[PDB]
């Protein structure tokens, strides 16, 4: 944004955003993305907001019968961490916005009132995620 | 010729006295004329479908009102026999118009019954695009000799310089075998005439002197002609325009004048002999259309009274040539004599208690 | 504008009209009937007649 | 020809009308065609001039049923919006004690 007299200063930058791009797209996967939704810790990897993720690639998320949304239906039921429960619900969000079929389909798992129990967790954020699945599922609902 | 038919759900069989004049349930006292209609029974097969039959027929029924009216309309434009104005009491199949309404036939020959409505009416339908396409066919051919005749007319109508010169210059009124010479058809008016004259060998170089002819008139113009050289036309036509004179560059012949007299009066003579057939063409073709348009009237009214009255096929109908002014008595007087039939309530509109439909010039 | 008793008049006027509509389609079914009836004697005495003729 | 049987209620204590908001008292006068082209008729005349159309009555009461399954769902639903209600209210009084 802003304007530099020296070529070295302004061509490092460009360098940066363009290599740092790359980078960037690196991340963009599905499979290092389901390998680590099984590996049970949910680090924080960027695709979770991606929107060329939630786009070009949400029907990855249903996988044989629905098996990674099956898994981390799983993991919900397990795990109560927030920060697994975050990722997991966010993504469940993202992949249901598209697919009111799939929504039907997380209806039928149970997962729905799953989440709708999550919606009573100790810390506020947990429910306030729960939440925003639950608005997602809204949906004419 | 306003005329209301009106129809009830007939619970009983002595309305057929209403039907006729009854004075129990007569129409304004015995003077507005009231007649039986003559009701055919037909089928109906379903009741559901019928709703979409009635709305086609409906508007179908409009559609050869639009024939018959312009039909009508062209053989009053016929100009002869027929009018609007004039002659307008013509005849359905010999007896007048009126008189057919009050003698209102009906068949089933030329339309069996036993078919469904739906192929009656379009086979009508058939017959009024057949209808259709030959009046306008003919009357296309009609236009045309019309067109041409009023044209040749007018071309005709005029002043030498633009009227056709048939029966006035003649051989003798031009050079023959001229090796140089032209002679001109110089009309020059009575402001000028005798400049002309006076002037005729000098308007051009290389004019026969004393060539200072007089050969015809009209009603702005006095025809003469001079004799000058070929190249002089030119120069006649410079020093003329400005002096009021003009110049009626015509080629005269024996046939190439004749021709066109015989051309509009065989066009006048075959005309003559086509608007014959044409009108009885016409005739015919009205008297059809017409008696088919009552027809489908009458299907019309019969469906919508099956709709409205239930499932035996008996019911009341009645034709009426109102009195005058009086149908707005009548209107209260058979309001208090049809709203019994729904018992409990009747803007009414054309939600009547009774089925209604109009019949018009 | 009907009471109680005409608006079953006309129920009772369109299951009725129910029971000859009910004709009508047991008409054209009868009508399939013998048609159709007549078509698969015809044909499969034709087919036996050709297959007898050929043994023959 | 108004010939088919009436189903009629009275609703009081009404709620916010869809369409203006209105707190207004309803009435149902249910009259229905088993034609085909007079139900399409009907449909268009109704839904132009003032009609809610949405069900699809029937003899099974297993709809019903369902539908009593939809009313415990919807009971699910205002407790939602009760939650979402409290915590919009205490985040607006949160930014403007700043």
């Amino acid at each position: 944004q802003q304007k530099y007299d020296d070529e070295d200063i302004s061509e490092d930058i460009k360098f940066l955003l363009e290599k740092l791009g790359e980078s960037v797209q690196d991340l963009s996967s599905f499979d290092e993305y389901s390998s680590e939704l099984k590996s049970g810790r949910l680090e924080w990897s960027p695709v979770h907001k991606s929107e060329k993720f939630w786009r070009e690639n949400a029907v990855r998320l249903n996988e044989k019968n629905y098996e990674l949304l099956k898994i981390l239906t799983k993991l919900l039921e397990v795990s109560d961490d927030p920060q697994v429960l975050a990722v997991a619900a966010h993504d469940v969000g993202e992949y249901v916005r598209h697919y009111p079929r799939g929504k039907r389909v997380i209806e039928q798992l149970g997962g729905k009132q799953l989440v709708m129990n999550h919606m009573h967790h100790e810390d506020q954020q947990v429910r306030y995620n729960a939440l925003l699945a639950v608005q997602k599922l809204m949906v004419h609902n | 010729t306003e005329f209301w038919l009106i129809s009830a759900p007939g619970e009983k069989t002595c309305q057929q006295t209403w039907e006729k004049l009854h004075a129990a349930t007569t129409k304004n006292n015995n003077l507005a004329v009231s007649s039986k209609f003559n009701i055919p029974d037909l089928k109906v097969g379903t009741l559901d479908v019928l709703v979409g039959l009635s709305d086609e027929l409906a508007k179908l029924d409009a559609f050869v009102e639009g024939v018959v009216k312009k039909v009508a309309q062209y053989m009053a434009d016929v100009l002869e026999d027929s009018k609007d104005k004039v002659q307008e009491n013509l005849l359905a199949s010999g007896v007048d118009l009126v008189t057919y309404i009050t003698r209102f036939q009906w068949d089933m020959a030329k339309y069996p019954i036993k078919q469904s409505l739906k192929n009656i009416s379009e086979i009508i339908a058939k017959g009024v695009t057949q209808i259709d396409n030959d009046l306008k066919s003919r009357a296309s051919a009609y236009n045309n000799l019309k067109g041409n005749l009023q044209n040749l007319e007018r071309k005709n109508a005029g002043s030498l310089l633009t009227r056709s010169l048939a029966e006035i210059v003649k051989k003798d009124d031009f050079v023959l075998d001229s090796e140089y010479l032209v002679t001109l058809l110089v009309v020059v008016p009575k402001l000028n005439h005798n400049d002309w004259i006076k002037q005729y060998e000098t308007l051009a170089e290389m004019v026969v002197p004393r060539s200072s002819n007089v050969l015809s008139e009209d009603q702005d113009s006095y025809l003469c002609n001079v004799t000058l050289f070929r190249k002089a036309v030119d120069d006649f036509r410079h020093k003329a325009r400005e002096n009021k004179f003009i110049v009626r560059d015509f080629q005269y012949n024996e046939e190439e004048m004749k021709a066109d007299k015989e051309e509009m009066t065989r066009l006048s003579t075959d005309k003559k002999k086509q608007f014959g057939p044409l009108v009885r063409w016409l005739k015919v073709n009205f008297s059809e259309a017409f008696i088919a348009w009552i027809h489908i009237k009458a299907l019309r009214v019969f469906v919508e009274s099956v709709l409205r009255y239930g499932l035996p096929v008996n019911f009341q109908a009645m034709l009426l040539q109102p009195n005058k002014k009086s149908v707005k008595k009548l209107r209260e007087v058979l309001h208090e004599l049809y709203k019994h039939l729904d018992s409990s309530a009747a803007s009414q509109q054309e939600y009547y208690p009774y089925v209604y439909y109009k019949i018009d010039c | 504008a009907l009471s109680d008793a005409d608006v079953q008049k006309q129920i009772k006027h369109m299951m009725a009209f129910i029971e000859q509509e009910a004709n009508e389609k047991a008409e054209e079914i009868d009508a399939k009937a013998e048609e159709e009836f007549n078509i698969e004697k015809g044909r499969l005495v034709q087919t036996q007649r050709l297959k007898i003729m050929e043994y023959y | 020809r108004g010939n088919v049987f009436l189903r009629q209620a009275e609703i009081e204590n009404p709620l916010e009308d869809p369409v203006t908001g209105d707190y207004v008292h309803k009435s149902v006068f249910i009259i229905f065609f088993q034609g085909d082209q007079l139900k399409n008729r009907v449909k268009k005349i109704c839904e132009g001039f003032r009609a809610s159309l949405y069900p699809c009555p029937e003899t099974p009461q297993e709809r019903k049923e369902m539908a009593s399954g939809v009313n415990t769902r919807i009971d699910d639903l205002q407790m939602v919006l009760n939650q979402t209600e409290d915590h919009r209210q205490r985040v607006l009084q949160a930014a403007a004690k700043n």
